């Protein structure tokens, strides 16, 4: 479906925006500070692999 | 009274 | 009754109280000097949902029966429920614990949930094109895109922030960026002052009213 | 030691009875615990008369716990002078949120005093929160009257102060008018609850009173629902009105009809409820009755519908 | 007293006419609107106000903008299913 | 094991929800019980009848410290139609106005002069004497409560009693008194008093 | 002089209601009429005179970031 | 409309009806009417209007007391309003007129000659009591079933018809 060909592709973001946003060491600044853990709204790979194992199967059966 | 006081 | 008491847990909404299991630990032997105070810890398991939200609660509370009044208190709570909507309320699970006002907060937490989510399936159904919405249980940022100046954006960001004291403060915040493409077009004081502006700009309409004028006033300016 | 001070505490002293010496004389703190062994409570009434208002002969009593002591004398006698309940409702806003005893207190004998200068206006704030007001009237050409003073129980923060309905001259329009001015309220009415049980007012006023095999009863059926309606109508415990509950008609007999009913009972609700299953009275007893805690009222001012 | 009231009714006549005037006012403010809500918030302003940081978080943001491309998509969609 | 899975609800309902309300015909009676923070001990007893015209039957919503009997009277003239909210504002005028209820009934001897008080304790007005040092001066500590939902006080007058400035020692306490009481309950305050003022040293001119 | 005294405070008592409420309703008008449009009717036309702070979207997005996660444990 | 043989009678039952406004004084009457243990099983019915509404398996009724308080007017004004729904048949041996509150004669809202010309002018017994003591009660309720006994038919030498013949 287009969700599970976009669950492939979050799959396939999971490999990619991680390693986007690990490259991106300006936004590791963020969720490391108090002032942004409290006012700002307050490794996942395997959790993104959970999001696709445990949402592409989960989706088809709705 | 019909309640009138 | 039981059907009468889950039609007050209905209208009377302390949330549903689906599974209950109350037990006792007596705790009234000598160690605490039998002549003096009495007491018993008792222990409730008290899980239950709202609407969507759900809940467990580990509840062991401490019950001071002094010799002439029942100085009931709580000496252990644990909260098992959701994650940032109760990680602000992880203050008074704590705080309860440093009990009744989880069920006055959550009480109107949840109705605030509803005020968040029934409005936002309201203006982004009834008109989601200029209005882009990041659908999520807890994100709350619209999208919005005008093209008769062929570059803006516009995001509102519908805050959650309940104190200390259970109260909920609703943050209805302007949490503004307009994209580099046409920031320097306007040229007006106008984007300066957003932010400030949209407190009052809530107060004039309904809160989901003010809402939605300003989606049919700011990026329906295409439609309009 | 004064003039219709001394006096005064004489002939409020004899009228509490033989049982109620110390309990009554604990509370105005005059007579200290060692005062008390002076006097023999136990052989007259003559003796402990004389002898207690010595023991202010020498404490130097004044009017202002003069009054305290029929205060308190009232508060075990509140069965009597009976009481009109006034209403305050202020208007869009907040709450009194400085309802200071002090300023109350100020508040009220300065409003007092300001048109009835002469007046001896003691306050006994009571454990129940419920300032026990006693004024002793007398316009301005006049000492204050303590023969007839009329006692208002003001309860503390609520809309609602009691009056004991003693003369009703042209001070009850100043009454209640200092009334609605030191509590920070706007208007006073008269609820036109006028009974002589205090502590059956306060329940009213405040919603707190409900908070054989060969005899064939052939209307049997009808006991049952005659017991129905009254156990629906009066719930449980009705509380003693024991009062006048006037009902003054302007109604055409089926060009009006005038008469002034007055319904006088030692405890008038549990008479009525006694009523209907005594065959007196229907077993749909009438609203016209029933709700008279139910309307917190009982000198009615409506018409006919 | 009187001098009490008659303040009072000083002020109460000019707060008659003078909002019967602003009345007239408010009338235009709702033609100009034509064509604890706010007073528990009237502090949460501050927090909007609160540069190096500024651009390199947009040009992430440009960057997360592509990864919002799948992710924000998937959390729109998966919610919706939630929602539905 | 219906009769005790789910009848123990409303055995739950008494302790937790404040909420809990008798299952009795014609009205449900809503027995609000109270706590400030982790103690609790007092309930009142809110007695309905359920008509389209929403009259409460007979409220036991405390009479004698009755603001909340005026909100039984007045809080409806704002939210009735909805039992929903009703019974929020309405737990939450009984929980606060408990709540200044039990920062009174601690005070046993730190203060000097009597707790003179306001029904709800709207008005906390106490000439307690805390004195660091030995040189007597009280605070007379009118607290004043804008809104009756807020447990803690709202307006903080913690007034010399009738004396000059002191040395800064004693403005700097009378700051402090401000702060803490306006931030901090008088249950957790003057327990924290009593322990930083040691050895309860009383007062001469006072 | 008494009992007119008695008049003149039921009407300053009533003046004074008066005077409160309609003080209250001259704040509320005040605020409201004057505020509003000078800025609604203002932003929303500036708006309008708009269309027709940086780190803000910065915020969101780590918001929805996070988001990910977190329906995820859901 | 109630009927004195509409129902056959039961084997020792004489079912007296008393009939009278108040019903607490209807219940010490018929306490005191089964007081002594009598030979005949007693079942007294107690009534406030004579309509008495319409019940089947009621007893074959063999005595009506209309129990006229004369101290209350609506005692009377019941009973005329009752006597209106008997029988003819009803009033010859098998009607009594009890005229409890009499004697006192300071509470009698009724005269009683009133009653006594109502009890005339229906030909049947009016037999005086006062049903608040105890002590006029037990010997007036006697009274009440040895007058059952002769209406029932349990004497067998006097019918009711030949009951007013003496009580005449």
């Amino acid at each position: 479906d287009e969700f599970m060909m976009l669950l492939s592709k979050v799959e396939k973001l999971s490999e990619e925006i991680m390693e986007i946003m690990q490259n991106l060491s300006s936004i590791q600044a963020l969720e490391g500070s108090r002032e942004l853990e409290n006012l700002i709204g307050i490794f996942l790979k395997r959790e993104m692999q959970k999001t696709k194992e445990l949402m592409t199967k989960v989706n088809k059966q709705k | 009274e019909f309640i009138i006081d | 009754h039981l059907e009468s008491e889950l039609s007050f847990l209905s209208t009377l909404t302390g949330i549903n109280i689906r599974n209950h299991s109350k037990q006792t630990e007596d705790l009234t032997s000598t160690e605490m000097t039998e002549k003096s105070i009495r007491k018993v810890l008792q222990r409730h398991r008290l899980s239950g949902n709202c609407h969507m939200v759900t809940f467990q609660l580990e509840f062991q509370i401490l019950e001071i029966q002094n010799k002439e009044r029942l100085s009931s208190a709580v000496t252990d709570l644990n909260i098992i429920m959701e994650p940032t909507e109760c990680s602000e309320l992880s203050e008074f699970v704590s705080r309860a614990e440093e009990l009744f006002m989880f069920f006055r907060s959550l009480h109107f937490f949840v109705e605030w949930f509803e005020y968040r989510k029934r409005t936002f399936k309201h203006l982004k159904e009834k008109y989601p094109d200029a209005v882009y919405l990041s659908e999520g249980p807890s994100s709350c940022s619209m999208g919005i895109r005008s093209a008769s100046r062929p570059g803006f954006e516009l995001v509102i960001v519908w805050r959650i922030q309940i104190d200390e004291d259970g109260k909920v403060f609703p943050k209805l915040d302007l949490l503004t960026k307009v994209p580099q493409r046409a920031l320097e077009l306007d040229k007006n004081r106008a984007i300066e002052t957003a932010p400030l502006s949209f407190r009052t700009l809530v107060g004039l309409l309904g809160i989901e009213a003010a809402l939605e004028s300003l989606i049919k006033s700011l990026c329906a300016e295409e439609n309009n | 030691m004064d003039e219709t001070v001394a006096e005064f505490i004489k002939r409020t002293i004899l009228k509490i009875p033989m049982n109620e010496l110390t309990t009554i004389l604990k509370a105005w703190d005059f007579l200290s615990e060692n005062q008390l062994q002076t006097v023999n409570f136990r052989q007259r009434k003559e003796s402990v008369v004389q002898h207690l208002i010595h023991l202010c002969e020498e404490k130097r009593a004044s009017i202002s716990d003069a009054a305290l002591l029929d205060i308190i004398y009232m508060q075990f006698h509140q069965h009597q002078k009976v009481w009109d309940v006034f209403q305050m409702s202020k208007g869009p806003g907040e709450d009194v949120d400085l309802f200071d005893m002090k300023q109350f207190k100020n508040s009220f004998k300065k409003i007092l005093q300001r048109a009835l200068k002469n007046v001896t206006v003691s306050f006994r704030e009571t454990e129940e929160n419920a300032v026990w007001i006693r004024i002793a009237w007398g316009t301005q050409y006049t000492k204050p009257n303590q023969y007839k003073p009329t006692y208002v129980v003001y309860y503390s923060q609520t809309p609602y102060a009691f009056t004991s309905s003693s003369m009703l001259r042209r001070n009850t329009p100043l009454l209640g008018q200092a009334l609605t001015i030191a509590s920070k309220h706007h208007q006073i009415v008269k609820m036109d609850l006028r009974s002589r049980y205090l502590d059956s007012l306060k329940a009213i006023v405040f919603k707190q009173y409900n908070q054989d095999s060969r005899i064939i009863h052939e209307n049997i059926v009808e006991k049952e629902r005659v017991q129905r309606i009254t156990q629906e109508t009066f719930g449980d415990y009705p509380q003693p009105q024991l009062e006048f509950a006037q009902y003054k008609l302007e109604t055409k007999f089926k060009e009006p009809l005038r008469c002034l009913i007055k319904f006088s009972s030692p405890h008038l609700l549990e008479a009525l409820k006694s009523l209907a299953p005594a065959g007196i009275a229907d077993a749909p007893l009438s609203p016209l009755l029933t709700c008279i805690p139910n309307k917190r009222m009982n000198y009615f001012k409506i018409r006919d519908k | 007293i009187d001098k009490m009231v008659e303040t009072t009714e000083l002020m109460t006549g000019n707060i008659q006419s003078l909002k019967n005037k602003i009345q007239i006012l408010a009338s235009e403010v709702e033609e100009e609107e034509e064509r604890k809500t706010l007073k528990a918030p009237t502090l949460q302003k501050e927090i909007l106000a609160l540069q190096n940081a500024l651009l390199k978080d947009l040009d992430i943001l440009h960057n997360s903008s592509q990864m919002k491309s799948m992710s924000t998509f998937i959390e729109e969609a998966y919610k919706k299913l939630d929602a539905s | 094991e219906e009769k005790l899975e789910n009848v123990k609800a409303i055995l739950q309902a008494y302790h937790f929800t404040g909420l809990s309300g008798k299952l009795t015909s014609r009205g449900v009676c809503v027995c609000i019980s109270t706590a400030f923070e982790g103690n609790l001990l007092d309930s009142y007893f809110v007695d309905l009848v359920i008509q389209k015209p929403l009259r409460i039957h007979h409220h036991s919503v405390p009479v004698f410290i009755p603001l909340e009997e005026i909100a039984a009277k007045y809080l409806q003239t704002n939210i009735q139609h909805f039992l929903f909210s009703l019974c929020e504002y309405l737990n939450a005028y009984s929980g606060r106005k408990y709540q200044a209820d039990r920062l009174q009934s601690d005070f046993a001897a730190l203060l000097t002069g009597p707790l003179q008080r306001n029904p709800l304790c709207n008005l906390l007005s106490f000439t307690y004497k805390l004195d660091p040092g030995g040189q007597s001066f009280p605070f007379c500590a009118r607290l004043l409560y804008k809104d009756l939902t807020a447990t803690l006080p709202t307006d903080v007058t913690v007034t010399c009693q009738g004396v000059e400035v002191l040395s800064t020692s004693w403005e700097e306490q009378r700051a402090s008194h401000e702060t803490l009481f306006c931030t901090k309950p008088l249950h957790q305050v003057f327990a924290s008093f009593t322990r930083k003022g040691e050895k309860l040293d009383m007062s001469l001119v006072s | 002089k008494k009992r007119q005294r008695m008049i003149e405070v039921q009407d300053e008592l009533l003046r004074l209601e008066p005077q409160l409420k309609q003080l209250q309703t001259k704040y509320d008008e005040l605020k409201e009429r004057k505020s509003s449009l000078r800025n609604a009717a203002y932003f929303l036309s500036n708006l309008k005179q708009l269309y027709q702070y940086d780190s803000s979207s910065l915020p969101a997005l780590l918001f929805k970031a996070r988001t990910l996660l977190g329906a995820e444990s859901h | 409309v109630l009927r004195p043989l509409d129902k056959l009678p039961g084997l020792n039952t004489a079912t007296i009806l008393l009939v009278g406004t108040e019903d607490a004084l209807l219940q010490q009457l018929a306490d005191s009417m089964l007081k002594e243990d009598c030979a005949s099983e007693l079942k007294v019915h107690l009534a406030k209007s004579l309509p008495l509404p319409s019940s089947v398996n009621r007893p074959r009724i063999d005595l009506i007391v209309f129990v006229v308080n004369l101290h209350s007017k609506y005692s009377l004004q019941n009973t005329e309003e009752s006597l209106r729904h008997v029988d003819a048949s009803f009033f010859l041996g098998k009607v009594c007129f009890l005229a409890t509150g009499a004697g006192r004669e300071s509470h009698c809202s009724i005269h009683r000659h009133t009653v006594v010309k109502l009890a005339h002018t229906y030909q049947s017994p009016l037999l005086y009591c006062d049903l608040e003591v105890e002590g006029f009660r037990a010997t007036m309720a006697q009274r009440l079933v040895r007058v059952l006994q002769i209406c029932a038919g349990h004497v067998p030498g006097v019918s009711a018809l030949n009951l007013l013949s003496l009580l005449r």
